[PDB]
DNA sequence: GGCCGTACGCT
DNA sequence: GAGCGTAC
DNA sequence: GGCCGTACGCTT
DNA sequence: GAGCGTAC
C-alpha cells in the first residue's frame, strides 16, 4: 500500500514512486511526512503498449497508481481529482531503473496523458553512484533526492505528440522489427 | 530544477536499456560462447581456488563473492544459472560440480544455496587455463575495485559446445549443443582449410547434440541451421512399443526432448486423456528412477493400435517439439547472426590469438628469468668482492651503485643480488643455477621459433585442440534419422 | 534394531535442552555472548572488517559466518546481527551498519542483500587480544575452523548491553547499564574483595536503557541485584504542554525499552474507537530521524489531561515492567546470579587475559631475541659465516657446520641461513642492534608485570580506566524517588 | 505436500515424515516411487501435550498427517485404515531433528497410541556428521537411509505406559519445574 | 522455505 | 499474558 | 522482496 | 501458447 501525506491539501504534497521495497521502506523513514507519500513498485511494472486492457485495468501496480493520483484514466481523466500536484519517478541509476523509468512514461503517456502537460509528473535525480536505491540511509535518500531544499528534479514536458505517439510505438509496441532497427541504427557501441 | 523532453528521454533511456541487454546480460560472445552473469561465475570460481581437486564450498559463499565482486545483480540471477551450469540435463557438457540436490528433468528447482555447494568441473579449467598468462583483455569491474575478464581463453569451443538460449531487446538467440568431438574435429578441418564448405564441415559436425539425448528427423532442418543461423529442427522422444502380458502393450518412452519439462510433459499427455482428445491409453505412469534413468510407460488398450497412438502424441504433446535455432552472439561486441562456419572461424581465430600471446608471455618471463640468473652467476663467481662491497655500503642505494659499476650489473640483477640469501652460496646451489639457465636457454629458443612461423604455431593449437578432444570428447547422444 | 519410546524421548530431549542452554539462548559471564553474537563478530574480525575499513556487504558477511562457524538459518544470523546496530536495541552497538537497519516502529531489516556493515570502534575492545594467546580456541563443526571459545572483552559487555533469551527449562533477561557506572564498579571491585551489593549500586544505580525513559522506584533495582530476579516498573516520558487556545496535549518524547512505538500507538487508537478511554481527540506520531521521538495525544478542551496520562499508563505499554532473571553460562553451566557475582566473574576473566597476554608477548620476545642473538653473532664473525657456508655442498651441512662452530641453535643457525645479503649494510646491520637493545627493555618491563600480582591487577584497572574515558557516557534513563 | 507411492497396498509400503523441504525435494527423487510415500514436516511441529484441542486440530502440519495416515485419531482411531505399515521419522542427525523427534512422538503417543504398540512407528537414521538432510544427495539419502538393503531403521516399542504417561508429561508437558530439574539431574557439561 | 508479479523474442 | 529472541 | 507456521520461559 | 533464461 501506500503510505499517505498527513496533510490534506493536494496544492502542496507530492508522491514518490519507488523502484523496490527495500528503496520504499528506507524511504518511508526519512521522508518529510507532512508532505510526502510513498508507493514503492516491486521491479518492472506492466507494458501497456503492449497490453491490452483488461489485462491493463487487473494488473496490482497499475491498479494501485491510478487508487493513488485518483483522477481517472482515459476518456474518463479529470485533472480537478488529482490527489499530489508533484508526482516523481525515483529509481535506480542504471540501465533496468531507467527501463522502469520507460515503462512508467509509456503508462502516463497512454492513459493519463492530460497529467504531462499540467506538468505534474517529474523524474527524480538520485546519486549516480555505483550503489542503487536500496543500498542506502534514509538520511543519505533525504538530502540528495527528497529534501525540497538541496534536490533538483527534471520536470516531464512533452511538445509535439505526432513525435510522441510514433516513438512509444516503436519502442515499446509489439512489431519487435521497428525496435530491432531503431536499436541498430543508433547503438554505439 | 531545469525541465527534460519526453520523447527524447523515451529514446535516451529506452537505447541504454536495450544495448545494455543486447551487450551485457542476453547474449553471449562467440569466443568463449559465456554471457556475463556466465562468465563472472566461472571467473569466480576460479579467483576462489575452487578447481575440481579442491573441496567443495557453500553456494552462499560463492554466489555473494560474485555479487559484491562482479555481479551487482540480484543473487537468484546468480545462484540459478550457476545451477543450470550444474545439470546434465542442461549442459551438453557440465561447468559446474555441485553437491546437494540441484533439481532434475521434472522441473523440481534446487534447493536454496543455504543448502548446497560447488566447485568446477575438469572441462571447466580448459576455459580458464593460461588465463593467467596475458592471454585475454582483462577490465575494470563495476566498482572500479576489481579486475574482470572481458573473455575467458577458452580451449575448447563452448558456444556450439554448451550452445545458447538468451531473450535480449528487438532479437533473441537459440544456439543448440553440440558433441565436443565432432565440433574440434570440425576446427581441426577448418584449420588445414579457410575455405572449406558448410557441406564438408557437416562430415565431421553431423548436428546438435542434445545432454537429454532423443531423436532428430532429417538433415534438413540442421542444414538451413548452418548455412544461414536460423532453421528448424524435429525433436522426437525415444519410445518404443513392447508387450505387457496377456496379448496388450505399452509405449516405453526414455529420452524425452530439451529442454522439455518431464512433470508438464506427463501431466499434457493426462489431460488430452480426461479431456478424450485421445484414444486408447488406459494408464500412465512415470516409472523413471535414478537407477532405470527415464521410463514414462503409457499403457495402451488392448486391440488398439500403439504405433497410431504414438504417432498422435508426437503431433499432439511436447514428446515431439521443435528447436528454433537462431544463432545469434556477439563478434567484435555486436551482435551478428553467424552461421556454424562463422561460428568456427571466429573460435579458431581466438585460440590463435590467445597462444600467440601465451606463447609472447611467456617469452617475456623467460627473457626477464634469464636476465636475473646472469647476474646471479656473476655474483656468485665474484662472491668474495660482491659481500666486501656490501657491507662496505651504508645505503642499498650505494651498494646498489658500487656492485653496477664493478661488475658491469643492470639495475634489476643487483636488486636480484642484494635479495639473494645466505643459503645459495652452498656449493650445490650454485649448479642448480646453471642448469636452470640451460633449461631456459632452450625454452626460449623453442618459444622464438613458435613466434617465427605462423604455420608452427598453428600446429601447436591443433595439438593442444587434439588433446582436449583426446581427454573430453565422448559419443553421440542424440541420434539423427533420416 | 529396537528402540524404547521412553529411553529415545529422555535422551533426545536432554540432547535438545543442553544445547539450547550452552550453545544457544544464554549468554556467557564473561563476554555477555551467546553463540551467534560471538561468531558474527569473530567473523568480521577474520574478514577484517575493521571501523576503519569501508562497509561490507551484509549477504557477504552473513555468508562466511554460516560457512565457517554457524551451519544454521541465513536470517537467525543476519536479524541477531542487525539487532547489534541498532541503537534502540544495544545500549553500546556493536555492529556499525549502512542501509535501513529498521527503527523504533518494528519495521524490519533491509534483506541482506541491500545492507553493509563493519564493527564499531567499541567492538574492536570485544576483540583487543584476541590474537595473543589470550582465549581459548576450539575446533569448529566442519573440523576445518578455529573459533574462540569466549571473547577477551575488554569492557564488561554482559551487563552494558543486556541480555535476553528463551532457553529450555529456563530462559534468561538481564538490562543493560551505563558504562561509565559499570566501569566504576569494576574499579571498586577490584580495591575490596568484599564489598556489598550496596556499596556497588554506589556506582551502579540500576539499568540505563538505550530507550532513556524512567524507572519508578529502586526497590526492584535492589531485589534484581541482590537476588538475580526482580521486577523494574519502566515508564515514558510524558509532559502535557498547552497546544493553544485554552487546549493541551500530552508529548511523549521517551517509551520503555522494548517496546514496539507504532503497535503502542495503534492500541492506544483502538482503545479511543472502542471508547474504552476518555477524552482524546487526535494521535499523530511527529517522529523525524531530526526531532526525535515525539507522539502528541491531543486532549478534548477542559478534560483533565493528567487523568487521561495516567490512564493511558494504566491501558497501554506507556508504562511496562521489566523482568530480571540473571541467568548466565558460568564455566559453560547455567547459573543465576547477582550484581557482584557477574562483576566479580568479569574481573576474573580480565586478570586471566592481561597475564596470558603478558605471558604471550614475552614468549615471542624472548623467541625473537634467540634469533637477534644468532643474527648478531653472525655479523660479528662474517667473514667465517660466509667460509662455512660456502664450503658445504648442502644447506644440511652448512646448518651443521654453522651450529658447531659458533655454538648455534638449530633455530639461530636456519635464521642465518634466510639471511639475505642487503641485511649486511651499514643501515640494516644497524637496525638489528637497535631492535635488539629495544627488545631487551621490554621483556624486563613484561616480567616486570608477571612478577607482582598488583602490577597486573594496576595495569588491569588502568587499561579498563582507559576505556572508560574513551567510550563512557551520560546516563540515559531517569530512576525516579 | 505429499507425494504418494504407486502400490495401494498398505502392507508393502512406508511414509516418510522428512524434516524440510529441501529434504522433501531430495527425498522425493532417491525414493522408489512404488513403495516409498514422503510427507515433508516444515520445522517445529506444535507441542501438543501443552496445546488446546480445538488448535492441535485445525493445525495444517497435525491434520496433514490424519489425512496422510487416514486412520482418525483419539477415541476414533482405527488401527486397520492405517495406509502405511511403515511410518519413519526421517530428521536431521543434530538436536534440532531431535527435538523435531520429541515433537512427533509426542503427537503419535496421544493422538495415534494404537499405532505406535503396532509396532508401525520407525526411526531412520541418516549419516551422522555435520551435513542437515537438505544439503545432502537424493542417490547419497537413498543409499543411506531408505533403501532397504542398507537401512537400519529402529522401531518404537513401549514396554510401559504409565511410565510413559509421566515422561512426557514432564517434558513436554507446561509445568516448566519438572522439566528444569530433569536436566540438572541429568546434564553432563 | 515456497509462492508469486513483470520485460524481453521466438515458435 | 504477551512478545521478547534464536532455532527449523 | 514480503508473507507466514512452529518451540521455548517469564515479573518474589 | 507459454516458457525458454537473465533482470527487478
Ligand atoms: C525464515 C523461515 C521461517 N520458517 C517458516 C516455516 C514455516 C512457515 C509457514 N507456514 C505456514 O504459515 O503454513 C505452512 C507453514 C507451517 N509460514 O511461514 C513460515 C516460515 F517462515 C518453517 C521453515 C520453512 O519455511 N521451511 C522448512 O522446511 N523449515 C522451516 O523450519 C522456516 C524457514 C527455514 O525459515
Ligand atoms: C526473486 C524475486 C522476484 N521478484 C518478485 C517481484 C514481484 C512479485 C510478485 N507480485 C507482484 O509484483 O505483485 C503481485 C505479486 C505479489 N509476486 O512474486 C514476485 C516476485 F517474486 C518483484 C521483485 C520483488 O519481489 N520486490 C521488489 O521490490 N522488486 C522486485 O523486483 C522481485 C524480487 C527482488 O526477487
Ligand atoms: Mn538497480
Ligand atoms: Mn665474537
Ligand atoms: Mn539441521
Ligand atoms: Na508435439
Amino acid at each position: 500500500k501506500l503510505a499517505d501525506c498527513s496533510s490534506k491539501s493536494p496544492e502542496e504534497c507530492e508522491i514518490f514512486l519507488v523502484e523496490g521495497d527495500s528503496a520504499g521502506g528506507s524511504t518511508k523513514s526519512g521522508r518529510d511526512s507532512r508532505t510526502q507519500a510513498i508507493l514503492p513498485l516491486r521491479g518492472k511494472i506492466l507494458n501497456v503498449e503492449k497490453a491490452r486492457l483488461d489485462r491493463i485495468l487487473n494488473n496490482n501496480e497499475i491498479r494501485q497508481m491510478i487508487t493513488a493520483f485518483g483522477t481517472g484514466i482515459g476518456g474518463d481523466f479529470d485533472l480537478a481529482k488529482a490527489r499530489y500536484h508533484k508526482i516523481v519517478i525515483m529509481t535506480d541509476a542504471d540501465v533496468d531503473g531507467a527501463h522502469i523509468r520507460t515503462l512508467l512514461l509509456t503508462f502516463f503517456y497512454r492513459f493519463m496523458r492530460p497529467l504531462i502537460e499540467a506538468g505534474y509528473v517529474y523524474i527524480a535525480q538520485p546519486p549516480t553512484g555505483y550503489k542503487g536505491l536500496g543500498e542506502m540511509n534514509a538520511d543519505q535518500l533525504w538530502e540528495t533526492t527528497m529534501n525540497p531544499e538541496h534536490r533538483a528534479l527534471l520536470q516531464v514536458k512533452l511538445e509535439d505528440a505526432i513525435e510522441a505517439d510514433q516513438t512509444f510505438e516503436m519502442l515499446m509496441g509489439d512489431v519487435v522489427e521497428n525496435r530491432r532497427q531503431f536499436i541498430e541504427d543508433n547503438a554505439v557501441y | 530544477i531545469n525541465e527534460r523532453n519526453i520523447t527524447s528521454e523515451m529514446r535516451e533511456s529506452f537505447l541504454d536499456y536495450a544495448m545494455s541487454v543486447i551487450v551485457a546480460r542476453a547474449l553471449p560472445d562467440v569466443r568463449d560462447g559465456l554471457k556475463p552473469v556466465h562468465r563472472r561465475i566461472l571467473y569466480g570460481l576460479n579467483e576462489q581456488g575452487m578447481t575440481p581437486d579442491k573441496s567443495y564450498k557453500k553456494s552462499a559463499r560463492i554466489v555473494g563473492d560474485v555479487m559484491g565482486k562482479y555481479h551487482p545483480h540480484g543473487d537468484s540471477s546468480i545462484y540459478e544459472a550457476m545451477v543450470r551450469m550444474a545439470q546434465d540435463f542442461s549442459y551438453r557438457y557440465p561447468l559446474v560440480d555441485g553437491q546437494g540436490n540441484f533439481g532434475s528433468m521434472d522441473g523440481d528447482g534446487a534447493a536454496a544455496m543455504r543448502y548446497t555447494e560447488a566447485r568446477m568441473t575438469k572441462i571447466t579449467l580448459e576455459l580458464l587455463r593460461d588465463i593467467n598468462k596475458d592471454t585475454i583483455d582483462f577490465i575494470d569491474n563495476y566498482d572500479g575495485n576489481e579486475r574482470e575478464p572481458s573473455v575467458l581463453p577458452a580451449r575448447f569451443p563452448n558456444l556450439l559446445a554448451n550452445g545458447a538460449s538468451g531473450i535480449a531487446v528487438g532479437m533473441a538467440t537459440n544456439i543448440p549443443p553440440h558433441n565436443l568431438t565432432e565440433l574440434i574435429n570440425g576446427v581441426l578441418s577448418l584449420s588445414k582449410n579457410p575455405d572449406i564448405s558448410i557441406a564438408e564441415l557437416m562430415e565431421d559436425i553431423e548436428g546438435p547434440d542434445f545432454p537429454t539425448a532423443g531423436l532428430i528427423l532429417g538433415k534438413s532442418g540442421i542444414r538451413r541451421a548452418y548455412e544461414t543461423g536460423r532453421g528448424s529442427i524435429q525433436m522426437r522422444s525415444r519410445a518404443v512399443i513392447e508387450e505387457r502380458g496377456g496379448g496388450r502393450q505399452r509405449i516405453v518412452v526414455t529420452e524425452i526432448p530439451f529442454q522439455v519439462n518431464k512433470a508438464r510433459m506427463i501431466e499434457k499427455i493426462a489431460e488430452l486423456v480426461r479431456d478424450k482428445k485421445i484414444d486408447g491409453i488406459t494408464d500412465l505412469r512415470d516409472e523413471t528412477s535414478l537407477r532405470t534413468g527415464v521410463r514414462v510407460v503409457i499403457d495402451v488398450r488392448k486391440d488398439a493400435n500403439a504405433s497410431v497412438i504414438l504417432n498422435n502424441l508426437y503431433k499432439q504433446t511436447p514428446l515431439q517439439t521443435s528447436f528454433g535455432v537462431n544463432m545469434i552472439a556477439l563478434v567484435n561486441g555486436r551482435p551478428k547472426l553467424i552461421n556454424l562456419k562463422e561460428a568456427l572461424v571466429h573460435y579458431l581465430e581466438h585460440q590463435k590469438t590467445v597462444v600467440r600471446r601465451r606463447t609472447q608471455y611467456n617469452l617475456r618471463k623467460a627473457k626477464d628469468r634469464a636476465h636475473i640468473l646472469e647476474g646471479l652467476r656473476i655474483a656468485l663467481d665474484h662472491i668474495d668482492e660482491i659481500i666486501s662491497t656490501i657491507r662496505e655500503s651504508d645505503t642499498d642505494k650505494v651498494a646498489m651503485e658500487s656492485l653496477q659499476q664493478r661488475f658491469k650489473l643492470s639495475e634489476k640483477q643487483a636488486q636480484a643480488i642484494l635479495d639473494m640469501r645466505l643459503r645459495r652460496l652452498t656449493g650445490l646451489e650454485r649448479d642448480k643455477i646453471e642448469a636452470e639457465y640451460n633449461e631456459l636457454l632452450n625454452y626460449i629458443s623453442e618459444l622464438e621459433t613458435i613466434l617465427a612461423d605462423e604455420e608452427v604455431l598453428l600446429q601447436l593449437v591443433r595439438d593442444e585442440l587434439t588433446e582436449i578432444r583426446d581427454r573430453f570428447g565422448d559419443d553421440r547422444r542424440t541420434e539423427i534419422q533420416l
